[PDB]
């Protein structure tokens, strides 16, 4: 496979590798607040993992869509590659099982600590695209 | 640098925590502790304040860093509650008879009310939503309440008569009045001794602390009957002598402090969110 | 319905159905309860008219809305008949009350089955956990003497009613708990009380308490190890009754939001 | 907010709005001060009546004006408060009052930082321009004496208050301005005075001030190179005060796109405690 | 291997034993303790005999279950001694003596480890938050002088004795919390009180308090943010104490389900502060 795309590639040629599992996700795990405050008692945002070929994103929300408009709020989340992949065959399930538990989080610049207790729901209206 | 401006901040979660920055919090900042006037009548010192701040500079507090002040009741304290420093705690007695004004003070200090001035005689009132009520302090308040319809007619009373009126506070320093959402009012404050004002919550208040010395313990800090939490900052310990009272917050300060935080007003970043 | 036989699969990710808060106002009723002073303190004569136009505002309808009341928490608790839809009470805090304001809310916010007693011809024994003897009437003074294998008392005479052992004297409700598996012999006022030989089952979600006054005092459980607080026993502050009323009208979607119908 | 250290950026082709100032009249506020003077001249006991239903036809709802009233300059300044979201107030020039005017104008056109001050004990002094010693009260009397190096005084023996020097008489705003780094001994009438040792920040934004009669003399600034006219000061010609009182609800839209409302204090003071 | 502190390893698949719960109902022993207006309401004598035919239907024998009474809870608090194996003692409610029931229950429901204390010769401090002075007698009165790093009172002179601070008089037990840091010196009347301090190990687990009536307060921490109720806290409402006495006899699995043997009873803890 390798000696063939060696000789396809060197004409120009187009190759192809195929792959079980690759590793094209950078290793990853962060948040972003888009509503805080030094207490952290009323947050909002998402976390995720991005690891081998592995996505789990989750948004939270303190309120519960309380004060939203038609008590709905949006999330997303958007991750950029590093090269073009093609035909690929792709599980997606409705919940992320690592951000369910409680835990302690630190802060943005590691000055102080914040707790998140979840309960889950189900994701709504959901919407993935494949770009290009 | 962006003052008005909301923007994310994101973060990751791997990164090494800071120091302990407990110590350098007592070095700048201050502290008030509020007791009834009879407290002092049992200690018989004039040097207790004096022997009090001693004890404070072994927990880290310099000298000219902790105020002390008084009140005579909770029925005069509550004309007009104002506080100052930037950490504080307030000290209160169990009374069976004052129930719901244990739970005004508590709710008047703990919370954070943005408020707007009213005029009885000119205009018909009425509230919009859950967060909105009609905070009423003064020196004697008597407020009767005239609900009208959709045609401003009266519902039960006459919009004429002042006795066919119906009445929600009797001689009160402080009210605080949940009236149905959604009705026009026709008023009748005492506004001589009385100044009623139209307010709407915010967040909480995050400086300050309540010590309910001695009794049960219960405070509706919200308005419906459904919930009534108790939150981090409301707490209750039991007494013989004001000076084992004393003891107990001069040893424990590195607790009580840890409970509450700065008042998020207060900051340079809230600087067009209501406080610079 | 409910069943603890026929299963119910259903499945996920299925759309949440619309808002049916507002079909369930127009198609129910709603009985307030209070104690006979708050209606003296008030004194209007049409303030049950007053209500009806506030309730009106938040969708229940023109002919849903009844008022009704009683003296005290001794002299509700004869014979409480609660039968509407949706129900709530208002208790006022008394001090010394506070053995009788447990055993009302036992009786109102849980299920009984309840079966009868003959305190002339049988002995009766308390099989379950969960078994026990409400008496109701006017004046229940209740005797109770334990029993052994052979037919024989153990700290009285069977014969003589004097020695036995009383647990109440003159109550208009009495919920009693006696130790499980020992027969016994009874002797109660039967001119003015009946003793019934009830058994707990879940709770009812037609009925609700909001306390008016001091604290919490309620163990609607039998044993001293639990004593839980639920979703609607709730309790506020007061100083002015007609201030009380205004906050029951205004929340209304908090209060029938814990309870359910009687279906 | 907890991040405001962050860039924004945005792009010079994007769209406009479609102008929310109906919005703007809808949810907000509106007081307008005026001395007790108009209201002798003005004979009605209907007036707040009347003009709340001419501010209905500019978009402002029927619970939202509300008029407040002082009866000088001198009395005013004693505690002014500022309670709603937009505030328009109502002067009447003199010319024995001309400092007393630029005083009560450097107040509430501006954010202030103020600290108090223990005169008795300790020994005071100002560490910039941006700082002033802003006193208010009944009546009180004010008497500095400039300290050398070795605490010993400079044309005032430190004992003596009689050879102190006077700053203010019976005045009830003073802003005093001293040269900044010497230490100093104060002679404030505390009985009926409070000062306080306090600092400048940004102008406040949403209080216009709207003179009535005489010419543009207005200082703020503390330098005497720099006598600016803000957006925010006004002047009015008078004869009648009906005249006045149509001629600020016909404009009340030229006024509204000057004050920008954001910066609500919460309070109802005009300046900020040690905060 | 008796003072060694080894690890254990234990599966997670290990079947579980049996039921094990009518087994402790022969071997162990029960001990109750009411106060001495019980026995005047019961209007019997045999009601020891009688209840002991009661706990033989739920297991006990006859010779396990021991009654003890006292008068009140001042009289108890001198000198709590609790012998037997599982203690169960069932208090009154007193809204005045709301401090002396959690005095109490500070004592029995936890583990203190004593050491003496001579006031005469020496000044004394308290280390951490675990250290408190506990003093009990017939009448105690403690006063307090607080000193500093040169062994000079603050706000108490070392020679007279009237311008101490204060703590408690006269009571029958007193636990006392001061600034953990500072020497201190004490004026306990030691005719009749007897002082020693103590640290706090854990909780004492063999015992359970039956508040009868009233209110929910207890507050054993000794420490404003933090008041816990652990599950060897009862409360039930009373109106006669037959049913007081019905109920406890009745859910006796319950109330030693909920506590378990002294962990410094037991052999194993050989060289721990064993019992
Ligand atoms: C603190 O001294 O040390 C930390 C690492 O040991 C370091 O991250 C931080 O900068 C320091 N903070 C201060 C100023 O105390
Ligand atoms: C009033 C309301 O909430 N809107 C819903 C709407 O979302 C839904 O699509 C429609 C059909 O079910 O029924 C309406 O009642
Ligand atoms: C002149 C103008 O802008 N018109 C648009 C209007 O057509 C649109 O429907 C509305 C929606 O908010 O916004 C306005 O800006
Ligand atoms: C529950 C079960 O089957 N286990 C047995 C039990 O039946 C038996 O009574 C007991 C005697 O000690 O021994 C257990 O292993
Ligand atoms: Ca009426
Ligand atoms: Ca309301
Ligand atoms: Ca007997
Ligand atoms: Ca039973
Ligand atoms: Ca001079
Ligand atoms: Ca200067
Ligand atoms: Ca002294
Ligand atoms: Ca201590």
């Amino acid at each position: 496979e390798y000696i063939e795309n060696w000789n396809l590639q060197n004409r120009r040629q187009r190759t192809g590798f195929t792959f079980h599992k690759p590793n094209i996700f950078p290793y990853s795990a962060s948040f972003t607040l888009n509503r805080s405050q030094p207490a952290h008692d009323n947050l909002m945002g998402t976390m995720w993992l991005n690891a081998g070929s592995e996505i789990q994103v989750a948004g939270f929300d303190y309120s519960c869509a309380i004060n939203a408009p038609a008590n709905i709020q949006q999330f997303e989340h958007i991750v950029p590659l590093r090269r073009v992949l093609t035909t690929a065959t792709i599980t997606l399930l409705p919940d992320a099982e690592r951000f369910s538990f409680p835990r302690v989080i630190n802060s943005a610049d590691g000055a102080t600590t914040w707790f998140f207790n979840p309960v889950i729901l189900r994701p709504n209206n959901v919407e993935v695209e494949f770009l290009l | 640098q962006n003052y008005g401006i909301n923007l994310p901040i994101t973060g990751s979660m791997d990164t090494a925590y800071a120091n302990s920055t407990q110590e350098e919090t007592f070095l700048t900042s201050t502290l008030c502790l509020y007791y009834p006037t009879e407290a002092a009548t049992e200690i018989n010192d004039n040097s207790w304040k004096d022997t009090l701040s001693q004890l404070f500079l072994t927990k880290g507090w310099p000298t000219g860093s902790v105020y002390f002040k008084e009140y005579t009741n909770i029925a005069s304290f509550s004309v007009d509650p104002q506080l100052y420093c930037d950490y504080n705690v307030v000290l209160m007695k169990y009374d069976a008879t004052l129930q719901l004004d244990m739970s005004e003070l508590a709710d008047l200090i703990l919370n954070e009310w943005l408020c707007n001035p009213m005029d009885i005689t000119l205009y018909y009132y009425q509230q919009t939503d859950e967060a909105n009520k009609w905070i009423s302090m003064g020196s004697s308040c008597t407020i009767k309440v005239c609900p009208l319809n959709t045609q401003t007619l009266g519902i039960g009373c006459l919009t004429t008569d002042a006795t066919t009126f119906e009445e929600v506070a009797t001689a009160e320093k402080l009210v605080i009045t949940d009236v149905v959402d959604g009705v026009n009012h026709k008023l009748d404050v005492t506004t001589a001794t009385c100044t009623i004002r139209n307010c709407k919550k915010l967040g909480p208040r995050e400086n300050v602390a309540v010590i309910q010395v001695g009794g049960s313990d219960i405070l509706d800090i919200t308005a419906d009957p459904t919930t009534a939490p108790q939150t981090e900052r409301m707490m209750r310990i039991n007494w013989k002598k004001w000076w084992q009272v004393f003891y107990t917050v001069v040893d424990y300060v590195d607790q009580i402090i840890q409970v509450m935080s700065k008042r998020s007003r207060s900051l340079n970043s809230a600087a067009f969110y209501y406080r610079v």
